[PDB]
């Protein structure tokens, strides 16, 4: 979840875009 | 500010900031 992708491991716009409603 | 460990009140924050008025969903397990 985003934890793991993007606080444990480098985070990427690609990846926090995916959270937002 | 995205590329980076973002952990807490900083993965929040940058949530905020790209997703704008769409608002999100932060969802820690």
């Amino acid at each position: 979840g985003i934890v793991e992708q993007c606080c444990t491991s480098i985070c990427s716009l690609y990846q926090l875009e995916n959270y937002c409603n | 500010f995205v590329n980076q460990h973002l952990c807490g009140s900083h993965l929040v924050e940058a949530l905020y900031l790209v997703c704008g008025e769409r608002g999100f969903c932060y969802t820690p397990k």
